[PDB]
């Protein structure tokens, strides 16, 4: 479907080169967004670009945005069609409980959300969502951390481990040697010391441009702050001092 | 579905709008005066023939019993918003505050059903900018133009269509700040006299003022509390003899 | 869109369990009409209203719905009038306004009478909130009006002037006397404006603040 | 039903007496009258959608014959993205 | 017609981008104890009434003010839909609508303008200014994407990049309501295509605190006012 | 049964509400409303204005003023009103404004009638709860006070309704949140 | 909370005043013009929720506040709107032309007929006590001191006088450039 193979020279059908490819450049484009599974949490990750001089820092929106008390979601590409995209998820959970009895579920939360981005790519010149998503947290009356990804074409699709925008094969290849499907993060901790240092190789200056969200069973949302993720590349940055003095010549 | 008109061109500019204040440019023009203690608005009339009874198409038109509008362009364009703003004068708001709107919020009505025609599929916006003039208690006397943009200001003077760079030249060269409205009727009458087609004199001329109230134009008497139409469309005997102070 | 029916319901159960409903202000008293010489007078003992300048009418039934049916086809008279370019006809604004009062079947309970001069001449009518219309060269309208029919046929004749018109239309008023109380009238005369007539007969403890 | 008699009525007065008309022409002028009006209205109505705007449109008001009378309708009146796909299909 | 480019970028938003990028300048400054919002107008028109009550600056309810740079035909669109969310949130809650609520409000109808293809994009950048208690004195931005930014001082239309060296130099945190006037008058002088800034080129307006506890007033300022800024602060065009 | 009581004190809002579902909506994490009436409607309103709040603290990630949430609460049962035949329903909401440091309470009648109260009841209730909280009542009232007068108040109840009610579930807020504390 | 209740208003040389119950005032303002509603609470309560956004959006939209007799108008005409489930309240604007000087009092059935007596105004149930009342107490052309004395004497003496204990008053005094608001409590 595409690059060097070509019958009779070629021509092209109704296919490939379309709305939802360049949808998916909007969205390599955006800053990178990582999540990591635990033993028992996920991490959400984003890259702020580095706020500029005049920027307000105690107003501006976390990146990482909560849909309800137990699902968290995170994206690359468009902001503003990302808010447009929480805003019909938020109400579908919350219609959701109204109508059920029953908070929304994490796999209800996705294919609604990459359903309605489908709907927008199907046809009408109305363009499809230049948005990828993270959405992550747990099922009620459930332990089990789980964590997708969406696409704007409305591909689906659950990771242990994933990340999305500008430099995420670098971040993939870290995440590829570093997560043990085995033998994953055992403690918040260590999944927050993963996503640092996953994070850490692709961000633009240090602790400024990485933020993170931990969630947890029964609701146990929490954003890290400045100061707990200072704390966290500090730690990190001491260790590659011990490893480099640790060189034995 | 690839459905809009007025779409943006590379430059930053709407395109269809512009060409839409090209048919504006080629209308016979219009002119709007303010003074201390009145309003005038002008304009000529083109006749399809000599044999045409321009009695019948008024350009001066009446939108309130305190408000005026005039227009260079298509009259066609012009006839159906005249009728939309009077529609709009009684149904959002002397139907709720049993008095008549001011002068900046029906330009605003107006300026709104013309924006609406440029942001559209299936529909061409507007070939006709309008000039409203009026008078309200808190405002006081009142002049404004309006575009097929569905932009609108306030002006101390306009004029609008082909002599309209000419009038707006002579307009800043004779307008100061203590005009009254028998001033202004002489300015605005030298004014279309410049730019006129045809023949000057009562007939072809359309004039209307917003000024003092007129107890007379009320039909009624017995309610002080009704002061009587501002709005006043000058006779083709009062043109004429103007026309003599000429 | 309109007059809504939101608290109806609401309203149906306050008075069921005992809150008083509002009273809505009625005008019960004698309204007339005189088709005089070279014209029209209509009379009233706040309760003569006008469609146009040319075109006026006296109100009976509720206050509110005889201002709001005559303010609203007064609007689309004015309208039509700027439409059309000419003078409004009397005949359209009672098609108009028995036009409307059909519409809403009589829950608008405005019982009118209706006069005016027009290009064509001088016309008086009188509309019922049903939309069903009367003409004729004499007319009244509530309470009094038995009364004040007896005393419009016991003096009309043609060619009455101005001054026996109003004479006439004042003691078929007075018949209908023994709110309200005194007369207004309106006389409309084929080429002349319509003249209108008003009347034509330590202690306790303080504090305080200041507000804006 | 406790229900104000006028309601269903006025609720629907607009359509019906559109209706009502569309039937008159049919009989008086045959079937092409109801189906050029019908198919104007069209042209007007699916031609003019713009999310933030509600107030009729004046072509509309020129073709129903409502240029110059207002209603207590027109003086008593009563998400962008759910217009969108409302005027699209979901 | 809302069709991506191959990259994945709308070119009728950079379209809309570059018709605001003409549409005269506006600061914004974010004091300690108050909003100063500034607006540069072209006046090219002797005819054109100065001192009519509005053009650029603007009042969405009693706390909330904004600066336009772009079409006024489309701002008074998305104003008027503000101002009815504004009330219909007061309405509801017995409360004063919060900046941020607002703001973002106006970034979903801008937003939904740029995705169907049967709809033109507004050609409209705002600087919101407000006050509540959720947060206290707010400075926002919002550009024809639907996009919206928190800022301590901002400009939008013409001239941004010069303006954003010039506040960010300046700029302290700790400064005054009447430094913050100094600062944007000074700004805009430095900035300005205009030979020297005068009253009737200069829209101004404050959201301070006043002398009473429960106050914040919106000022915004009639000519003579300005007049008054201008000869106070050394850019005095004075006699 | 239905019973609705209310004893706000100095530093809490206590909201006692009939043992049976609770009736009472946690709509923040210092709101409460109680509820009593037609079983029906009452409780699919409080679930309807419960979604509502906190689809609003979701999409600010904040809190709503005790006023805001009761205005929002009446404006709701007003509009529900508007096509309806009135329902029987009282809306007793508790909060603590946390940006001015006073626990509040409302009132909110079937018609739409908010009015901001020391104290409050509903449901099957006269005179005997008003004359004893009137006597008893104090702005500066403490929570252990507090508890001392709705145990009065549910003892008077009790006295002049022998019937069995199963006692009833009492609910503070305060600077800490929600408690649901035990009382018989 | 309680249903009912009585407004009252009175004309001045420059000046208007407001009475009405205490013991959640019934008199609200939108600027230099104030509403007096008595009834049904919730419809009192609704109709200032209503009139304050219409009136927000006049000031927005106008560029300066609702005279008295605008406000009349638009006061009727929203009530007006509700025809066949109306409000169930007396209304009673008042107000001081602000580019005449001239005082205003108007009053309204639920559906919005206009009463514009040039003396006094009285609302809500058993009005007629105090109509005698206030008839009795009224003089032309007062100072504000003796328009004052004049409305509280005529709430005073109409008063339940068995329940003068569960009484209080407030009476808006309105000047042209001032409005002075006194509680009053026996």
């Amino acid at each position: 479907m595409s690059g060097y193979d070509r019958a009779l020279s070629i021509f092209s059908p109704d296919g490939h080169i379309f709305q939802v490819e360049y949808a998916l450049e909007a969205v390599k484009r955006g800053t990178c967004a990582v999540g990591v599974k635990g033993k028992n949490c996920v991490v959400l990750g984003c890259e702020r670009r580095s706020t500029l001089k005049l920027q307000d820092t105690r107003i501006t929106p976390s990146k990482v945005s909560k849909i309800d008390s137990h699902v968290v979601l995170s994206f690359s590409g468009l902001n503003a069609d990302s808010r447009i995209l929480i805003e019909k998820a938020r109400v579908e959970a919350q219609s959701h409980r109204l109508t059920l009895e029953d908070p929304v579920t994490v796999e209800y939360l996705t294919r609604y959300v990459a359903g309605v981005q489908q709907r927008y790519t199907q046809s009408g010149g109305v363009r499809p969502f230049g948005v990828s998503t993270l959405i992550a947290g747990f099922d009620p009356r459930d332990d089990e951390p789980k964590l997708y990804q969406t696409e704007p074409s409305g591909i689906y699709s659950s990771w242990s481990a994933q990340t999305i925008g500008r430099n995420s094969k670098t971040v993939r290849e870290f995440l590829e040697k570093n997560y043990d499907r085995k033998e994953p993060p055992a403690t918040v901790e260590e999944c927050v010391k993963l996503t640092v240092r996953s994070l850490l190789e692709v961000v633009q200056t240090g602790a400024k441009n990485i933020e993170i969200t931990v969630v947890k069973p029964d609701s146990d949302i929490v954003a890290l702050s400045s100061e707990e993720i200072n704390q966290y590349v500090t730690q990190i940055e001491q260790e590659k001092q011990e490893q480099q003095e640790q060189d034995k010549k | 579905y690839s459905f809009s008109l007025t779409t943006f061109s590379p430059s930053g500019k709407l395109g269809q709008i512009d060409y839409a204040l090209t048919a504006v440019k080629q209308g016979v023009t219009s002119l709007g005066i303010k003074a201390t203690n009145g309003v005038v608005i002008a304009t000529e009339k083109k006749s399809s023939s000599p044999l045409a009874m321009s009695e019948t198409l008024s350009k001066v038109s009446l939108l309130t019993p305190d408000i005026g509008a005039v227009y260079s362009g298509m009259g066609p364009d012009y006839r159906v918003l005249v009728d939309k703003s009077r529609k709009v004068a009684h149904t959002s708001y002397k139907r709720i505050y049993g008095e008549y709107p001011p002068t900046k919020l029906l330009v605003s009505e107006v300026a709104k059903i013309m924006q609406e025609a440029t942001q559209s599929g299936g529909v061409r916006p507007f070939g006709v900018s309008l000039l409203i003039a009026g008078h309200d208690e808190f405002n006081g006397f009142s002049l404004y133009q309006v575009d097929p943009s569905g932009s609108y200001f306030p002006w101390k003077a306009t004029a609008i269509g082909k002599g309209s760079v000419a009038a707006k030249t002579f307009l800043e060269k004779r307008w100061n700040d203590e005009l009254e409205l028998e001033d202004a009727i002489h300015i605005a009458l030298l004014t279309l006299k410049e730019s006129v087609e045809g023949e000057f004199n009562g007939d072809t001329i359309e004039l209307a003022i917003i000024g003092d109230e007129n107890p007379d134009l009320l039909g009624y008497t017995g309610i002080p509390t009704d002061k009587g139409p501002r709005f006043r469309k000058l006779t083709s005997q009062e043109i004429n003899d103007r026309l003599e102070a000429l | 869109a309109g007059l809504s029916f939101d608290n109806y319901q609401r309203n149906n159960f306050l008075a069921e369990n005992s809150h008083t409903q509002p009273k809505a202000t009625s005008t019960g008293t004698t309204i007339v009409g005189v088709k005089f010489n070279n014209g029209v007078v209509i009379a009233a003992d706040a309760k003569l209203h006008r469609i146009s300048p040319k075109i006026w009418c006296a109100g009976a039934g509720t206050a509110a719905d005889t201002e709001a049916v005559t303010q609203l086809i007064g609007s689309n008279i004015e309208l039509h009038s700027l439409y059309t370019s000419r003078e409004p006809r009397v005949v359209s604004a009672l098609q108009m306004l028995k036009q409307h009062l059909f519409k809403y079947q009589g829950h608008i309970g405005a019982y009118l009478i209706v006069a005016g001069v027009d290009p064509t001449g001088s016309h008086l009518f009188s509309i019922h909130a049903h939309g069903s219309t009367d003409v004729g060269y004499y007319l009244s309208l509530g309470s009094g009006s038995l009364a004040a029919m007896a005393v419009l046929e016991s003096h009309w004749k043609q060619d009455l002037t101005k001054e026996e018109a109003i004479k006439l239309a004042s003691d078929a008023i007075q018949a209908g006397i023994w709110s309200g109380s005194n007369v207004d009238v309106c006389v409309m005369e084929i080429g002349k404006d319509a003249e209108y007539l008003r009347n034509y007969l330590t202690t306790a403890v303080l504090k305080e603040s200041i507000v804006n | 039903n406790d229900r104000h008699p006028l309601e269903s009525t006025l609720k629907n007065w607009e359509t019906t007496q559109r209706q009502r008309q569309m039937e008159q022409y049919r009989q008086i002028f045959g079937i092409a009258e109801p189906m050029k009006r019908t198919m104007e209205m069209e042209i007007v109505n699916r031609t003019d959608f713009n999310p933030l705007s509600t107030n009729g449109s004046i072509h509309r008001d020129i073709l129903l014959n409502k240029e110059c009378s207002i209603d207590w309708e027109d003086v008593y009146p009563g998400d962008v993205h759910s217009k969108i796909e409302k005027q699209l299909g979901i | 017609t809302t069709i991506f480019s191959p990259e994945g970028r709308l070119y009728q938003v950079e379209y809309a981008l570059e018709s605001i990028s003409h549409a005269g300048t506006a600061i914004g400054i974010m004091a300690s104890d108050g909003i100063v919002l500034a607006a540069e107008r072209k006046v090219t028109s002797t005819l054109l009434e100065q001192d009519t009550s509005t053009e650029k600056l603007y009042k969405l309810n009693d706390k909330i003010a904004v600066a336009v740079a772009g079409l006024t035909a489309d701002a008074e669109i998305l104003i008027n839909t503000a101002r009815i969310h504004a009330q219909n949130y007061l309405k509801t809650y017995n409360e004063d609508i919060p900046v941020e609520i607002l703001v973002r409000r106006l970034s979903d109808i801008k937003q939904g303008y740029t995705q169907h293809g049967g709809l033109r994009p507004f050609g409209v950048s705002f600087i919101y200014a407000g006050y509540d208690d959720r947060y206290g004195y707010q400075l926002y931005t919002s550009n024809p994407s639907g996009n919206y930014t928190g800022w301590k001082a901002i400009s939008v239309g013409a001239n941004t990049s010069a303006a954003q060296t010039l506040l960010q130099m300046d700029y302290k945190d700790d400064m005054k309501v009447d430094d913050a006037i100094e600062l944007a008058l000074k700004t805009l002088s430095k900035t300005t295509d205009s030979s020297a800034l005068t009253y009737d080129r200069l829209e101004f307006a404050t959201i301070r605190k006043g002398a009473n506890d429960g106050e914040v007033y919106q000022k915004i300022f009639k000519p003579q006012e300005i007049k008054d800024i201008l000869v106070k602060t050394g850019i005095t065009k004075k006699d | 049964m239905d019973i609705i009581l209310g004893i706000r004190v100095q530093d809490s809002v206590i909201l006692a509400s009939s043992k049976a579902d609770d009736k009472t909506r946690q709509l923040s994490p210092h709101t409460l409303m109680s509820f009593a009436g037609e079983a029906g409607d009452t409780v699919q309103f409080a679930e309807y204005i419960q979604a509502n709040i906190q689809l609003y603290s979701i999409r600010e990630d904040y809190e709503l003023s005790p006023q805001a949430v009761s205005s929002f609460v009446r404006q709701e049962l007003a509009k529900s009103i508007r096509s309806r035949r009135p329902y029987q329903v009282n809306v007793l909401i508790g909060g603590y404004d946390k940006k001015k440091n006073k626990p509040e309470l409302y009132q909110i009648d079937y018609l739409g009638t908010k009015v901001e109260l020391p104290y409050g009841a509903h449901g099957y209730s006269g005179f005997y709860t008003f004359s004893l909280l009137d006597h008893h009542y104090r702005p500066d009232m403490t929570t252990e006070e507090g508890l001392d007068l709705l145990k009065l108040c549910v003892q008077e109840l009790e006295k002049r309704m022998p019937m069995d009610f199963k006692g009833v579930i009492v609910k503070i807020v305060d600077k800490d949140g929600i408690r649901q504390v035990d009382d018989f | 909370s309680i249903n009912g209740g009585i407004v009252v208003a009175m004309t001045g040389k420059d000046c208007v005043a407001i009475a009405c119950d205490l013991r959640f005032e019934k008199i609200f303002h939108y600027g230099h013009v104030f509403l007096g509603i008595t009834g049904l609470a919730t419809d009192v309560t609704t109709l200032n929720e209503m009139f304050r956004y219409k009136t927000n959006l006049y000031k927005l939209k106008e560029e300066r506040a609702i005279e008295p007799e605008t406000f009349t108008q638009l006061v009727s005409s929203s009530l007006y709107e509700r025809r066949f489930g109306p409000y169930f309240v007396g209304p009673v604007v008042a107000g001081i032309n602000s580019k005449s000087g001239k005082p205003f009092i108007a009053g309204f059935d639920l559906i919005g007929c206009i009463d514009e007596a040039k003396d006094f105004i009285v609302s809500g149930t058993a009005s007629d006590q105090l109509f005698g009342m206030c008839e009795s107490l009224y003089e032309p052309n007062l100072e504000p001191e003796d328009l004052f004395e004049t409305i509280s004497q005529a709430l005073l003496n109409a008063a339940d006088r068995d329940a003068l204990s569960g009484w209080g008053a407030v009476v808006y005094i309105i000047k042209k450039d001032e409005v002075v608001k006194r509680y009053l409590k026996m």
